[PDB]
């Protein structure tokens, strides 16, 4: 419960807001002004994001190239008849 | 209103007594016979054109694959559709039917070198085409590549191919169909753009190792696993190697992985040719740049016996025309899809 916050700020810690640009582009499909934690909560309240509920976010991980974010998002979810040619 | 297993197969009064093939990428897939050539065909169902993406997926398969005349790829014989707009809620793509397709042969099969080298060649006889058409497929595989019992092979579907150009941004779109990643280039799979025809390449050099031991050469259960599984067989990347990763957060998480060695090609395919291994290490390079073109594959040794530029046909109708720009309206797709297929129509 607590242990999912510890690495919610882990992955926090290491969007920039240049990142945060290029992570919201990759939730395509699914308004604008939103700004590094703000994301996450957005995905929580939308239900795309809990402590059970991480497929999402290990999808957008890898379609904006970052396996520096997915990998601690792994790291702790491990925790918790043919003719002859011529 | 002909209909196979459960589902509404209207392919009007031309083509009949249906038979379930199997499910594919579009959705049902059937023969039937064509009462105009007296042959048995194959039929493709395209649906809801309610999502944009596949709409999208579906006037690239169109539109590419209608500009098209190769005889190692897959042609479009008829497009059935509704006569207006507003009723055309799916589309009917019709093709030659083939036998069976190389995942299917592979399955059974253990090829002899002299089959393999054959279907390589034509393989790389049909990409030089589509690849004079500045055209990027993104989806080679063996499962892509279409067969009948005479060794005639077809490269087909082109509903995620690109025009090629290295400065368009990657938006998931190709992941989005196609969750597999056993064919997809390094580069592909960690820098966000820079595409080049060089990925289409490397998924032939994939298709190359799977048809010398039957098994996938990089068969990663998910992301970080596919990478672990490049290096795992190429070696860690060189000096150069990491240069081609304009990523910077990707580029640290490989150096950030333990060292793996190279393992020799001849100790992993142990009785494989000497000439095709030679060839599938210029395939398999993680340099894009370093990495053996098209052109210059037909002209290896390997393929020697089968290597005739003269009958190595280039496009003439290319994409510099329409860099093509898709990602816009689905309405508007749908618009573009009607068009392209109107000349199937009574008229
Ligand atoms: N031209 C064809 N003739 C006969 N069967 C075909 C033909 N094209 C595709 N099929 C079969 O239809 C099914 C799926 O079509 P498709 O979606 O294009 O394959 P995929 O899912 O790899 O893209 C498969 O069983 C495939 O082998």
């Amino acid at each position: 419960m607590a242990e999912y916050g510890t690495l919610l700020q882990d992955l926090t810690n290491n969007i920039t807001l240049e990142d945060l640009e290029q992570l919201k582009s990759a939730c395509k499909e699914d308004e604008e002004i939103t700004t590094g934690s703000a994301w996450f909560s957005f995905l929580e309240s939308h239900n795309k994001l809990d402590k059970d509920n991480l497929s999402y976010i290990e999808h957008i991980f890898e379609i904006s190239r970052r396996p520096d974010l997915l990998t601690m998002v792994v790291d702790y979810r491990t925790r918790v008849k043919l003719a002859p040619p011529p | 209103p002909e209909m196979v297993r459960g589902q509404v197969f209207d392919v009007g009064p031309r083509y009949t007594n249906l038979s379930y093939i199997g499910e594919g990428a579009y959705g049902m897939v059937c023969s039937a016979y064509d009462n105009v050539n007296k042959v048995r065909v194959a039929i493709k169902k395209i649906s809801p054109f309610e999502h944009q993406t596949y709409c999208q997926r579906t006037l690239r398969e169109i539109k590419i694959l209608l500009r098209f005349r190769h005889e190692n790829i897959i042609g479009i014989n008829d497009i059935i559709r509704a006569p207006t707009i507003e009723q055309m809620k799916d589309v009917y793509i019709v093709q030659d039917l083939m036998e069976t397709d190389l995942y299917k042969l592979l399955k059974t099969q253990h090829l002899s070198n002299d089959h393999i080298c054959y279907f390589l060649y034509q393989i790389l006889r049909g990409l030089k085409y589509i690849h004079s058409a500045n055209v990027l497929h993104r989806d080679l595989k063996p499962s892509n590549l279409l067969l009948n019992t005479t060794c005639d092979l077809k490269i087909c579907d082109f509903g995620l191919a690109r025009v090629a150009d290295p400065d368009h941004d990657h938006t998931g779109f190709l992941e989005e169909y196609v969750a597999t990643r056993w064919y997809r280039a390094p580069e592909i799979m960690l820098n966000s753009k820079g595409y080049t025809k060089s990925i289409d390449i490397w998924s032939v050099g994939c298709i190359l190792a799977e048809m010398l031991s039957n098994r996938p050469i990089f068969p990663g259960k998910h992301y970080l696993d596919q990478l672990n599984h490049i290096l795992g067989i190429l070696g860690s990347p060189s000096q150069e190697d990491l240069n081609c990763i304009i990523n910077l957060k990707a580029r640290n998480y490989l150096l950030s992985l333990p060292h793996k060695n190279k393992v020799p090609w001849n100790r992993l395919f142990p009785n494989a040719d000497s000439k095709a291994l030679d060839l599938l290490d210029k395939m398999l390079t993680f340099n894009p740049h370093k990495r053996i073109e098209v052109e210059q594959a037909l002209a290896h040794p390997y393929l020697e016996q089968y290597y005739d530029p003269s009958d190595e046909p280039i496009a003439e109708a290319p994409f510099k025309f329409d860099m093509e720009l898709d990602d816009l309206p689905k309405e508007k797709l749908k618009e573009l899809i009607f068009e392209e297929t109107a000349r199937f129509q009574p008229g």
